[PDB]
């Protein structure tokens, strides 16, 4: 989507190699707006947002309100034509499917992980959205550790280092006896 | 009249004794336990092991 909206200024990236350049632009410049309409209005009047970036050959480019419009797709998947609701509302729906007595704990211990949750300013936008959706009494807290990108791998290391887990591996003799369909069995 | 009154009085006396004096067998259970505080002193651990 960023590669598609950059074409509104004149920069055309098409080759599968230039997708990497657009990815670098997204990583280094884009950020999630706290309030979308106010940012759209501000970027359309002033010019305090236009940040420039140097391509791998020169010819610097200037990104205007494409900065916070690219990652806004997360909270409004209608931008890329997807029907579903944003990541701010699928979390609330996932909570509401749970039982009525563990919703407070889930509200208080919302965890973020994965690479894409590294946008500057997402841990505040998501908290604001959920606080808008959730009942006013519950406390909404969003855990955003600085080591977000490698969180899954750190957890994997911890799990593999446990003594209690040492007998859950799928030993080779077990695979030889039941075939590859062993993974769906007790050894999950 | 006095005999009838004293009959009921004596009958209720033993009931009152059993109901009340036996309370003195124990009444400290109202007392709660320590429920101590930490005062930011029990922060002496890292994120090394969590299962145990």
């Amino acid at each position: 989507y960023l590669m598609k909206i950059l074409t509104e200024r004149g920069y055309s990236f098409v080759t599968t190699a230039e997708r990497e350049i657009v990815r670098d632009i997204k990583e280094k410049l884009c950020y999630v707006a706290l309030d979308f309409e106010n940012e759209m209005a501000t970027a359309a009047s002033s010019s305090s947002l236009e940040k420039s970036y140097e391509l791998p050959d020169g010819q610097v480019i200037t990104i205007g309100n494409e900065r916070f419009r690219c990652p806004e797709t997360l909270f409004q998947p209608s931008f890329i034509g997807m029907e579903s609701a944003g990541i701010h509302e699928t979390t609330y729906n996932s909570i509401m499917k749970c039982d009525i007595d563990i919703r407070k704990d889930l509200y208080a211990n919302n965890v973020l992980s994965g690479g894409t949750t590294m946008y500057p300013g997402i841990a505040d936008r998501m908290q604001k959205e959920i606080t808008a959706l959730a009942p006013s009494t519950m406390k909404i807290k969003i855990i955003a550790p600085p080591e977000r990108k490698y969180s899954v791998w750190i957890g994997g290391s911890i799990l593999a280092s446990l003594s209690t887990f040492q007998q859950m591996w799928i030993s080779k003799q077990e695979y030889d006896e039941a075939g590859p369909s062993i993974v769906h069995r007790k050894c999950f | 009249l006095g005999t009838r009154a004293k009959e009921s009085l004596d009958l209720r006396a033993h009931l009152k004794q059993v109901k009340k004096e036996d309370i003195e067998k124990e009444n400290r259970e109202v007392g709660d336990w320590r429920k101590n505080i930490d005062a930011l002193s029990g922060m002496e651990g890292r994120k090394k092991k969590f299962e145990g």
